[PDB]
C-alpha cells in the first residue's frame, strides 16, 4: 500500500517558534488527498488541514499546510500552549482506503531540570501476600530521557521491572517517572541491599537511592 | 402514481465522474526558472528561436 | 451543529463478538459515509473500514477482512461495527469520523477527509476476571527524604479492568499530585502508582489518606499513608 | 429430473496486476506488461 513516513518523530521547541512537520509518501499522490490531523492526549482527534493547503473551518490561521508529490509539510507559527499534541498525516485510495502516519510528537518547552529521586520499600502487608514491589520515583525532571538501573546487593537486575511516565505537567512542563521492581517474598529476603540508579542529562554524576532490608 | 430513486446506480456513476475529476484537477506542475518571452529590443537570431 | 455520538465502553472475553454504535446529528445522514479508525495502546491511528449511508457498499482493512461486518440504519442515522473473534491486539480506542460525500460530484477536498469525530469507545479484550484493587502504602522515607521535600504515595495493584479514580484526602490535596498511567502486568491485571510531594514539616501535622474508586468491581478502598517508625 | 442449466463465465487468477483506466485509478487485471524500460546492465555494446 501507500505507506507514509513522518519526519522528525519527536520535536522539541520553545513556545513562540515556527515548527515544520514532514510527511513523506512512498509513491506520488495528487495534492487533493493527504490531509493533516491533530490528536490531543485524552481527546478525540481533530482535523487541521484538509486537501493539501486548505485550512479547515475554525482552525487558527497560524496553521498552514503545503507540499507536492512525495513531500508534504505542516508549518505552525507563533506556537501557543494549545498547539502541543501529536500530529498525523493521511491519504485516500480510489476504493476507500485511508493509510495513516506513524505520529510526530510535539513534546515541547525547555529548561533542563534535575530529577528528584526517591525510593519506596515494600510494605509488610504486601509481603504477607507473597509479592514484593519496590518503587523508585523520579519527580519534576526534564527532558523525558532518563535511565534507571536496579541494583540488588550490587547486582544488576534485568527483566524484572516496569516503567511508567506521566505526560507534560501544565504548570511546569516537567515529566515524572516511576520504576517498579516485582519480586517474590523469598527473593526479597535473600538480599539486604536494594538501590535504584538514575542517570539524567541534568545530573552530571548518576544519583543512586538505596535502602537496606529490615532497616528503616 | 409514485416516484422513487435508485441510489446505487446514481452513486456508481458519480464515483466514476469523481475519479475522472480527481485525475484532472489535483495535478500541479512545478517550474521555477525559465526563458523570457517578453523582449524589449530586437535581437535577431536568439529571439526567433526562443519565441518559436 | 454536526455532531457524532459513539457507544459506551465495553469489556469482552477473547473469542467473543462486540458491536459498536455511532450516531449522527445535524447533517443529513445519507449524504456522508461513516469511517472507523482505531488507536491501539501506544500505537498510531489504524484504519478499519468504511460504510456508506447512500449505498450499502463496505470496504474493510486487509488485516480484519474476514472478522469485520459493518451496517447502517437510516432510522435513525446509526452505524454499527461488529468485530468477531476478538484478540488481545484488538484492545484499542475506536473512533467513528464522518467520511466521503456519497451524494454528488466532489471538488472540495473537505468531503474527501475525515472531519467530525466522535468521542471514541474503549474496548478492552482479556480473559481476566474483574477484580478490585489492593492498596499498599508508599511510606515517607526516613532522614526527612530531603531537607524540605517529602514524598509519599499509594500503590494500586492487581486491578482489572480500567479505569480507577484516585483522589488524595477527599480532594483537599491538588498540588503536586501525580497519577501515573497504568501498566499491564504479565499476570494480566493492571497496576498503577500515585504519589504526591508535601512539606517535610507537615508530615506530623497533617494525616494523608488516598482514596481509590474502582467502579467495575464496585470497590472503594481508603488507605492511610504514614511514616513507619521503629 | 427434467430441466437443466447452462452458465457462462470468464477466467480469473489469484495474482493480477493493477492498471489505470480513465475513470478508475485502480482496476485489477489478469496479466499485463510494462511499457517503460527502467533497468540497465551498465555496459556498452
Ligand atoms: C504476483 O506477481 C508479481 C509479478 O511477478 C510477483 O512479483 C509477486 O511476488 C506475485 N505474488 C504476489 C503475492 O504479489
Amino acid at each position: 500500500e501507500i505507506v507514509l513516513t513522518q519526519s522528525p518523530g519527536t520535536l522539541s521547541l520553545s513556545p513562540g517558534e515556527r515548527a515544520t512537520l514532514s510527511c513523506r509518501a512512498s509513491q506520488s499522490v495528487t495534492n487533493r488527498f493527504i490531509a493533516w490531523y491533530q490528536h490531543k492526549p485524552g481527546q478525540s482527534p481533530r482535523l487541521l488541514i484538509y486537501g493539501a493547503s486548505s485550512r479547515a473551518t475554525g482552525i487558527p490561521d497560524r496553521f498552514s499546510g503545503r507540499g507536492s508529490g512525495t513531500d508534504f509539510t505542516l508549518t505552525i507559527s507563533r506556537l501557543e500552549p494549545e498547539d502541543f499534541a501529536v500530529y498525523y498525516c493521511q491519504q485516500y485510495d480510489t476504493s476507500p482506503r485511508w493509510t495513516f502516519g506513524q505520529g510526530t510528537k510535539l513534546e515541547i518547552k525547555r529548561t533542563v531540570a534535575a530529577p528528584s529521586v526517591f525510593i519506596f520499600p515494600p510494605s509488610d502487608e504486601q509481603l504477607k501476600s507473597g509479592t514484593a514491589s519496590v518503587v523508585c520515583l523520579l519527580n519534576n525532571f526534564y527532558p523525558r530521557e532518563a535511565k534507571v538501573q536496579w541494583k540488588v546487593d550490587n547486582a544488576l537486575q534485568s527483566g524484572n521491572s516496569q516503567e511508567s511516565v506521566t505526560e507534560q505537567d501544565s504548570k511546569d512542563s516537567t515529566y515524572s517517572l516511576s520504576s517498579t521492581l516485582t519480586l517474590s517474598k523469598a527473593d526479597y529476603e535473600k538480599h539486604k541491599v536494594y538501590a535504584c540508579e538514575v542517570t539524567h542529562q541534568g545530573l552530571s554524576s548518576p544519583v543512586t537511592k538505596s535502602f537496606n532490608r529490615g532497616e528503616c | 402514481r409514485g416516484q422513487a430513486a435508485d441510489l446505487k446506480s446514481t452513486q456508481a456513476a458519480i464515483d466514476q465522474i469523481n475519479g475522472k475529476l480527481n485525475r484532472l484537477i489535483g495535478k500541479t506542475n512545478e517550474k521555477f526558472h525559465q526563458i523570457e518571452k517578453e523582449f524589449s529590443e530586437v535581437e535577431g537570431r536568439i529571439q526567433d528561436l526562443e519565441k518559436y | 451543529q454536526v455532531q457524532l455520538v459513539q457507544s459506551a465502553p465495553e469489556v469482552k472475553r477473547p473469542g467473543a463478538s462486540v458491536r459498536l454504535s455511532c450516531k449522527a446529528s445535524g447533517y443529513t445522514f445519507n449524504t456522508y459515509g461513516i469511517i472507523w479508525v482505531r488507536q491501539a495502546p501506544g500505537q498510531g491511528l489504524e484504519w478499519m473500514g468504511w460504510i456508506s449511508a447512500y449505498t450499502g457498499n463496505t470496504n474493510y482493512a486487509q488485516k480484519v477482512q474476514g472478522r469485520v461486518t459493518m451496517t447502517t440504519d437510516i432510522t435513525t442515522s446509526t452505524a454499527y461495527l461488529e468485530l468477531r473473534g476478538l484478540r488481545s491486539d484488538d484492545t484499542a480506542v475506536y473512533y467513528c469520523a464522518r467520511g466521503l460525500l456519497q451524494g454528488a460530484v466532489i471538488l472540495d477536498s473537505y468531503h474527501y477527509a475525515l472531519d467530525f469525530w466522535g468521542q471514541g469507545t474503549t474496548v478492552t479484550v482479556s480473559g481476566a476476571s474483574t477484580k478490585g484493587p489492593s492498596v499498599f502504602p508508599l511510606a515517607p522515607s526516613s532522614k526527612s527524604t530531603s531537607g524540605g521535600t517529602a514524598a509519599l504515595g499509594c500503590l494500586v495493584k492487581d486491578y482489572f479492568p480500567e479505569p480507577v479514580t484516585v483522589s488524595w484526602n477527599s480532594g483537599a490535596l491538588t498540588s503536586g499530585v501525580h497519577t501515573f498511567p497504568a501498566v499491564l502486568q504479565s499476570s494480566g491485571l493492571y497496576s498503577l502508582s500515585s504519589v504526591v510531594t508535601v512539606p517535610s514539616s507537615s508530615l506530623g501535622t497533617q494525616t494523608y489518606i488516598c482514596n481509590v474508586n474502582h467502579k467495575p468491581s464496585n470497590t472503594k478502598v481508603d488507605k492511610r499513608v504514614e511514616p513507619k517508625s521503629c | 429430473n427434467s430441466t437443466a442449466t447452462l452458465c457462462l463465465g470468464h477466467h480469473a487468477v489469484p495474482n493480477g496486476t493493477i492498471v489505470k483506466t480513465i475513470t478508475n485509478d485502480q482496476i485489477e487485471v489478469t496479466n499485463a506488461t510494462e511499457l517503460v524500460q527502467s533497468s540497465s546492465t551498465g555496459e556498452i555494446c
